[PDB]
RNA sequence: UCAGUAACGGCGAGUGAACAGGGAAGAGCCCAGCGCCGAAUCCCCGCCCCGCGGGGCGCGGGACAUGUGGCGUACGGAAGACCCGCUCCCCGGCGCCGCUCGUGGGGGGCCCAAGUCCUUCUGAUCGAGGCCCAGCCCGUGGACGGUGUGAGGCCGGUAGCGGCCCCCGGCGCGCGCCCGGGUCUUCCCGGAGUCGGGUUGCUUGGGAAUGCAGCCCAAAGCGGGUGGUAAACUCCAUCU
RNA sequence: GCCGUGUCGGCGGCCCGGCGGAUCUUUCCCGCCCCCGGGGUCGGCGGGGGACCGUCCCCCGGACCGGCGACCGGCCGCCGC
RNA sequence: GAAAGCCGCCGUGGCGCAAUGAAGGUGAAGGCCGGCGCGCUCGCCGGCCGAGGUGGGAUCCCGAGGCCUCUCCAGUCCGCCGAGGGGCACCACCGGCCCGUCUCGCCCGCCGCGCCGGGGAGGUGGAGCACGAGCGCACGUGUUAGGACCCGAAAGAUGGU
RNA sequence: UUUAAAUGGGUAAGAAGCCCGGCUCGCUGGCGUGGAGCCGGGGUGGAAUGCGAGUGCCUAGUGGGCCACUUUUGGUAAGC
RNA sequence: GCAGAAGGGCAAAAGCUCGCUUGAUCUUGAUUUUCAGUACGAAUACAGACCGUGAAAGCGGGGCCUCACGAUCCUUCUGA
């Protein structure tokens, strides 16, 4: 009974399963890419906002600590991921010891 | 400045508008040049076609016009996977490529392999000296004609459907209203609402 | 044709058709909508009444496709078929009803407006009015949707 | 076309794009990176194959270059190994013959028919006349100049008219280059003071900031950008 | 001899007739989907066919006027030779 | 001949054919007949039709009577004709319908029984409906934007000598 | 200001009127009450004088006035 | 005397005292005044609610009547 308007809209058409487009597999981390990038995080280190924000996320709280990443790096989103990866840095270093 | 019953206007002329001025006297000058543009083209190539390869069917966008069938750009890799011949042969074919063009219904992906394997049983190609692989005798007792005009399978072919006659039967005079457009508009736009509700009374213990 | 105008007739009349006192100058009630609420106030209700403020809600970027709908009302419906139809729609065949889709004439919604006849239908349109399908129920007719 | 429309604006005066749709025209590709091949690459000089109108593939020396030249590769995916059934190619140069659709271009010099009889006049190109073949020519009655108004006296104009001289795009002997496709399996897979955020100017229809620029802060990798009302949550779309 | 307008017929020329029709025919004909190498109208798809209706082309009758469409015969009254 | 002609599966598009609301959205046919549900201030089923009514309304239709060389018997006509009838456009009025709001209210519907859908009755807002009139071209007048009927500054800006 | 002119202002001088019969109502209410509405019928000659009216569109110029009887305000008066 | 500037009006009152109150509330139109026959303001007659007062008919949606005030755009609060 087929219908313009609703929640099942539209002219009902079979889909076509394909792989995708490969343009679309672009930021994956490739295992060899993952290599280089912590072979590097070794050799070089921690940018200076960034071991201010382990000595915050360690003793003092995490939401003063998110609010400080939120204003270095941009937006929210940016600041969640980035505060997350410095608190498995710091699993890494005290719960690996 | 205003006066009795009349238009407010807007004219746009409070900027120097003399000098951006374009007078199409040149216009017939010109549509007699592009036709030896076509022309001289025409025999330039070859008993190949005029106006260029072969287009899909390709159906518009946007509410509006989304019940037409217009021809596209090319006819992209998936229909060309399909209908078996090299995505980078098919343009010396006479066949169009569109590679950043999607299959995502199977109809419209079948009525263009349809359509393509349709062109390659009506089209002789010609052998340099005459070994022809994957072509036979004479070129089809030359060929009927030379060269064709504004599209090769007439690419836009708006086909609509017969469905003669039928007989109004019971529960087709009696439900499918008004009211089950109303009803369904109403339940897409309390469904996320509802959906609410109901997390509301599973933490309810 | 500048033979036909007023200015040749016009021509050894000094002031040329515009008053010895007025004596029409250049600009003499500002530019354009010049004075809309000022001094040209009395013109601008009374003949544009509604002219000047906000009255609605803002829409960034509408698109005219998505309201498209063209309607057809019950009138002008049987037209859209042959006149070969409806002739031989009626001649004690059974209740067999023609279809008329109003899609593929290039209309979406079928209106009412009365004195639909008396044969009956099967109307295939993508939305219908109340009223509509009212009339055509009410010639034994049917009304089925199309997406 | 959308459209003087959504929007901007002492919401005043004014300003004001786009997407579908119809057409013109249509054509696509390459690198860095990731690996692979003993730098397999280029420039310059010297004498020569052997040449015209000079450019080289061939020979021996000096450099460039591993801080990375060249080959196969680019996001539509790619590579290697299999297995499977095909296949022998294209490019330029050189001679010469055959054409070029208005019938290839450039230049020169040519190609119809009254100056007949009377008559006017400074002088005619005026005016009148030519058998029942219509006085003559006409694919030539555009024009201009000649003592005045000229199809025929003269340049010309008409014509796939003729003949001349040079220049041009493309068939065939000798160089140079030359294994593609499908299926599966394994491995590879990307551009940073950039994106973005803040604030500050300009600009835009772009409005809780469309674009750009300064200064400050400065990323990620199932990431990032976009999805036209700021934000948090989520799902989907789309692009790279 | 003649053509106009309604009535038709010979379905005549429809298969050696034109066009038009979102009339009809799931028994025709071609490339296919739905189940147990074959099969079921078993519901259709792309294309072609041929019936029907609408209008324009000839044959025989019939209807009127023979209307600025005409010629021949005969009549009247003019005309010139 | 920079003309003219043709296209139609080149009508895409433009304006018109449908209005209303900020918007979600909705979106223009009634009158009679026969019967029934408490014929309940409300309605329901079937048939007939089909844009309601009133008052004016050009024109047209009917028309007793009237008008003609001798009197009773018949014809076409024409003129006059009181009165009567169907009434165009159009105007005034009353009623109806569609959209937005407002008050009062009750019933129905089911791809799912709900902070769901539909309907009613009265009152008001609209640039509506109530059997379509526009579109193209041309000309005229008027208004406007442009140098704008011609001529006129004192000023202002950029870049130079 | 008790009283109160003259000139002046509005209305009326019929058929959209008058009379009679019936019927609707949810308004009104002792009440076949009240009042409107609608339908049906019955009778045209309703002061003088003069004149053919009704309607709709588009619309230019104008937006400095000035004088005289008579009535009046300011001013001593004024071609104020 | 009725708050005041004047005029109108007003006597078991529109004045004075007392008793109860919040109609100085909610809502759609119509009309008047200024007038272009627009708005604002102010006013009138209603109608639909909800209330007051009174034994009651009634009266009351501010002031006995004539003046007592203000668009677009912006902000603010309120309403489903
Ligand atoms: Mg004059
Ligand atoms: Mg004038
Ligand atoms: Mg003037
Ligand atoms: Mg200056």
């Amino acid at each position: 009974y087929p219908m313009a308007v609703g929640l099942n809209k539209g002219h009902k058409v079979t889909k076509n399963v394909s792989k995708p487009r490969h343009s679309r597999r672009r930021g994956r981390l490739t295992k060899h890419t993952k290599f280089v990038r912590d072979m590097i995080r070794e050799v070089c280190g921690f940018a200076p906002y960034e071991r201010r924000a382990m000595e915050l996320l360690k003793v003092s709280k995490d939401k003063r600590a998110l609010k400080f990443i939120k204003k270095r790096v941009g937006t929210h989103i940016r600041a969640k991921r980035k505060r997350e990866e410095l608190s498995n840095v710091l699993a890494a270093m005290r719960k690996a010891a | 400045a205003p006066s009795r019953n009349g238009m407010v206007l807007k004219p746009h002329f409070h900027k120097d508008w003399q000098r951006r001025v374009a007078t199409w006297f040149n216009q017939p000058a010109r549509k007699i040049r592009r036709r030896k543009a076509r022309q001289a083209k025409a025999r330039r190539i070859a008993p190949r076609p005029a106006s260029g390869p072969i287009r899909p069917i390709v159906r518009c966008p946007t509410v509006r016009y989304h019940t037409k069938v217009r021809a596209g750009r090319g006819f992209s890799l998936e229909e060309l996977r399909v209908a078996g011949i090299h995505k980078k042969v098919a343009r010396t074919i006479g066949i169009s490529v569109d590679p950043r063009r999607r299959n995502k219904s199977t109809e419209s992906l079948q009525a263009n392999v349809q359509r393509l394997k349709e062109y390659r049983s009506k089209l002789i190609l010609f052998p340099r000296k005459p070994s022809a692989p994957k072509k036979g005798d004479s070129s089809a007792e030359e060929l009927k004609l030379a060269t064709q005009l504004t599209g090769p399978v007439m690419p836009v072919r708006n086909v609509y459907k017969k469905e003669k006659a039928r007989v109004i039967t019971e529960e087709e005079k009696n439900f499918k209203a008004f009211a089950s457009l109303r009803m369904a508009r109403a339940n897409a736009r309390l469904f996320g609402i509802r959906a609410k509700r109901a997390k509301e009374a599973a933490e309810q213990d | 044709p500048s033979r036909l105008r007023k200015t040749r007739k016009l021509r050894g009349h000094v002031s040329h058709g515009h008053g010895r006192i007025g004596k029409h100058r250049k600009h003499p009630g500002g530019r354009g909508n010049a004075g809309g609420l000022h001094h040209h106030r009395i013109n601008f209700d009374k003949y544009h009444p509604g002219y000047f403020g906000k009255v609605g809600m803002k829409h960034y970027h509408l698109k005219r496709n998505q309201s498209f709908c063209p309607t057809v009302n019950l009138d002008k419906l049987w037209t859209l078929v042959s006149e070969q139809t409806r002739v031989n729609a009626a001649k004690n065949k059974t209740g067999a009803a023609p279809i008329i889709d109003v899609v593929r004439s290039g209309y979406y919604k079928v209106l009412g407006k009365g004195k639909l006849p008396k044969q009956p239908v099967i109307v295939k349109a993508k939305f219908f009015s109340r009223r509509a399908e009212e009339k055509i129920k009410s010639v034994g007719g049917a009304c089925v949707l199309v997406a």
